[PDB]
């Protein structure tokens, strides 16, 4: 680990460098060494804060909301020195952290943020309140690249099953959950109590983690399958019948 | 206890349930069915029929069919619960299917 | 009228956001309730159908069985309705939870008071105990029935009641939140607008003073 | 320093927090339905958090009794309504699909005594009374509520 | 002033506000109900407002009788309008509890010649027939109501 | 251009416009009703709409014989598709009189390979079969279509 640290008492024009500082070391360490570099940005809200102080230090007229008019292309280029490059073995990423304002989605730092970005995390206040941890809400997030990311020689065969699954289960499962409010326990049918035993156990064993329990991408398969087998075979309609047979038996 | 079925039809239909076991005087000696004859008028069977609406103690109403149509207006006219009224075909009239009141209270049925 | 009349602020925007979710939550909530209620309104339909089948064929037997009692007994009907005290069988009411909706249902309650015994005809008992016994089954199909009637037209009911809030949702309160929030979202451009102007002509009102300066 | 000191605080702090915020879902739900339909449990959530939301996270700070709760205190107040927490929940759902189903409204007429002096225990009035007494008078009402559970199931 | 010289204007002044004022307040819920938990109090309301609406609070300036409309002729055919209300409400609220209620769709059939010539008090022309025709008219349909409710009652 | 190089392009796109939007226009009675209280005119638009949406509309770019569609295929495969809509129109309403009619449901089991063949027009690879040999082969549809239609009066 590289670890940059700017402080909220620091300089708050050194704080619109420390980007630059730990993006500069990456670009050194990726594309010259030869190795993968994860690059995380923490509190880029704090950051956009910082630009528009050297903003008025510069007696521009504030743009949209307060905000530089050029915080578009300032992002952008924070951003995009990022990716893999031709005829080289190492690669960037990076997984900006923001703070939305209000918890407002438009808010230009976020709404600029994410048109520039591919997909998003998305961490909820419900599931921090309820006390899992993380609390990542699956449903509204979303993961451009994930199609090349996994599948058969970079992760496991049935990676992009399983997920797809979880996803449709876990939808359901709030589904007939906000039906149970409404109609009661005895008026659901087994199909339905099946998407609440998921939803439960889903919730309780897979995004519900611990900050020191590390689990791999094979084990976290693992338990995705665990929660599938909690279905007869015919309800997951959106696993093949080839990667049920070699998976979800045992 | 709760509540009694009144009847209304003609004379094999109301023996038929009286022998059900189904049918008693009130305590003013009044009885909660009528036998309707031949020489029977309208107003008599609708004077019958909406005083056990106004009965508190009845509820089901069992009719015949052909009755239904005597007196149709008074079927409708009443939407409420306690009155539930089940129109039956007489021994003669032939199985009822049309006109039936709920059935038309719901128009998406064959 | 058209919209809720909040001046536009910042917290407007907050206050509408949450009132839009809260609209769209109901929405969707009632929605489902209507959806269980038509499902459930179908399903009695159902059984009432063949209920309604099942009546025709009951009581055809029993009307039959009449005619068997009075070609042995002869004419028992003229003592049966005018010798009438007490009942046999009463209906208790019961409260059926459906769902958020109770439904008031029948149950059938055998009292247990003896019916009459009568043998003063040809001695025609055992076709009047077949008799009873036909239409004492039939009562208690009637009983069924008047369950489904005597909780069908209480759904339909309370369907056309949720549908029209629900629809009342989706085309009165919502569209006039949205109609807020566009109203509120532009009028705050507009005073964003008018802050840009002013802080321009400063700007250059500074710039000529710096001018005068050198 | 909650688990060197106290070793109860910390997960009766969990459960209040789920407490809470599940109640604040099923009210959602209830300002819209009117609890035509809950489950025996989401009844004994809306109870209790409203026995928290009263008698617990509310106290008026210029009476002698709520000028300042001491926190041994505080952790008694929570870990007793906790505790019946679980054990109404328990209840309810070891008896479910049963003969003798215990619901709600049994617990309530059964120990509703129970229910009074968890709403009473504000009163205790620190500093006028002493610690070792208030510690004494919370392990009353805890044994009392096992046995009331106990006689109940 | 107006005590002067009127007197009658002012509760009348009064009674048309509280009818407009009442309509408002039913039209945002009946927008959402369907105009089916209404009373027949409530509903002599809404459409007395309606006559009020159509007939007293719009003229057309480009006619011969809406170009001027003297005072007299707008307190006249007002009071009309109000001692219609007053009698419909009185005629319910006298027999809502009786064996027989007056409802909407009574009075509605049995007077609908006097809610048409209630309509037509605008178009009286005050240049081609004066003060003392449309006094005696407005008078008339008053007498009629009243007769008119003497055999409705 | 149409005109002058295909000529019965134009009304084909506007009965197929047609065709889809009613389609859409269905939906609600459909999800209502449930095809039950349903007319056999319809039954045949909403089939007929389906037969569209996936047999025409979509297109697979990973076929190699689905990698490009010449314009003489495109309105061959909609020709055929619209022409058997109208023969199935008329084969309901000239029969719908009395006695003996015909249903969509007499008209898909009577001639259930007419509505396959029309499904695996776009399987007519246009690299392997030519422009003469693809137009025979829907000719000869249009052909067994209507002959089958013929049977049916």
């Amino acid at each position: 680990v590289c670890l940059f640290l700017n402080l909220a008492n620091d300089p708050t024009i050194e704080r619109i460098i420390t980007p630059r500082l730990a993006l500069t070391t990456a670009e050194f360490l990726a594309y010259q060494c030869e190795k993968h570099v994860l690059v995380i940005l923490t509190d880029m809200s704090s950051y956009a804060e910082a630009l528009r102080e050297v903003s008025a230090a510069r007696e521009e007229v504030p743009g949209r909301r307060g905000f530089p008019g050029y915080m578009y292309t300032d992002l952008a280029t924070i951003y995009e020195r990022a990716g893999r490059v031709e005829g080289r073995n190492g690669s960037i990423t990076q997984i900006p952290i923001l703070t939305m304002p209000n918890d407002d989605i438009t808010h230009p730092i976020p709404d600029l943020t994410g048109y520039i970005t591919e997909g998003q995390i998305y961490v909820d206040r419900q599931l921090h309140n309820r006390q899992i941890y993380p609390p990542i809400n699956v449903l509204p997030s979303l993961s451009r690249l994930m199609k090349s990311a996994i599948g058969e020689g970079m992760t496991r065969k049935d990676h992009a099953d399983v997920s797809n699954q979880l996803y449709a289960c876990y939808a359901i499962g709030k589904d007939v959950q906000a039906m149970k409010a409404v109609v009661g326990e005895e008026a659901l049918t087994s199909d339905d109590l099946l998407y609440l035993e998921f939803l439960q156990k889903f919730e309780k064993n897979f995004i519900t983690q611990g900050p020191y329990e590390n689990r791999t991408v094979y084990e976290t398969l693992d338990i995705g399958w665990q929660l599938l087998r909690i279905f007869p075979k015919e309800m997951l309609k959106r696993i093949p019948q080839s990667t049920l047979s070699e998976f979800y038996p045992r | 206890r709760g509540k009694l079925i009144a009847v209304i039809g003609d004379e094999d239909t109301v023996t038929g349930f009286l022998l059900g076991g189904i049918g008693e005087l009130n305590k003013n000696r009044h009885p909660n069915f009528l036998v309707v004859e031949k020489d029977t008028t309208i107003n008599e069977i609708e004077d019958t029929f909406r005083q056990f609406l106004n009965r508190d103690d009845i509820g089901i109403i069992l009719i015949n069919q052909y009755i239904a149509e005597m007196v149709r207006h008074a079927l409708d006219a009443h939407q409420r619960s306690i009155p539930a009224v089940l129109e039956i075909p007489s021994k003669e009239h032939p199985y009822d299917a049309a006109k039936d009141s709920i059935l038309r209270r719901a128009k998406g049925m064959f | 009228k058209d919209r809720i009349e909040i001046f536009p602020s910042r917290m407007a925007q907050t206050i509408m956001k949450a009132r839009l979710k809260g609209a769209q939550t109901g929405r969707n909530l009632l929605k489902k309730k209507s959806d269980a209620l038509t499902l459930r309104f179908r399903q009695i339909l159902k059984k009432i159908i063949e209920t309604k089948m099942l009546m025709g064929e009951v009581m055809r037997e029993a009307a039959f069985s009449l005619a068997e009692a009075k070609f042995t007994a002869g004419d028992f009907s003229t003592t049966v309705i005018q010798n009438v005290n007490k009942a046999q069988v009463k209906i208790r009411a019961k409260k059926d939870n459906v769902a958020g909706v109770t439904l008031p249902v029948f149950e059938h309650y055998h009292e247990g008071t003896d019916s009459y015994e009568l043998t003063g005809l040809a001695r025609g008992g055992e076709q009047l105990a077949k008799l009873k016994r036909n239409y004492a089954k039939a009562v208690e199909l009637l009983v069924e029935l008047a369950s489904l009637q005597t909780s069908f037209v209480t759904l339909d009911e309370a369907i056309k009641i949720t549908n029209r809030r629900v629809n009342a949702i989706e085309h009165v309160i919502i569209p006039r939140i949205e109609r807020t929030l566009a109203y509120i979202i532009t009028e705050l451009d507009e005073r964003e607008r008018e802050e840009f102007y002013r802080l321009k002509k400063i700007q250059e009102k500074k710039k000529i003073i710096k001018e005068k300066s050198e | 320093y909650y688990d060197k000191h106290f070793t109860e605080f910390v997960p009766l702090r969990t459960k209040a927090k789920e407490i809470l915020q599940e109640e604040e879902d099923l009210a959602e739900i209830v300002q819209l339905v009117g609890k035509a339909s809950l489950a025996e449990t989401d009844k004994i959530t809306l109870e209790v958090a409203k026995l928290i939301k009263d008698d617990f996270l509310q106290q008026n700070g210029y009476t002698p009794y709520d000028r300042f709760c001491p926190f041994y205190k505080t952790v008694g107040m929570l870990s007793n309504m906790i505790s019946f927490y679980d054990m109404a929940r328990r209840a309810v759902e070891t008896t479910a699909q049963s003969d003798n189903k215990i619901t709600w409204s049994i617990i309530r007429e059964h120990m509703g005594e129970i229910l009074y002096k968890l709403s009473s225990m504000k009163f205790k009035d620190p500093v006028k009374d002493g610690e070792a007494k208030i510690k004494a008078d919370y392990a009353q009402l805890l044994e009392d509520m096992q046995n009331a559970f106990r006689s109940l199931e």
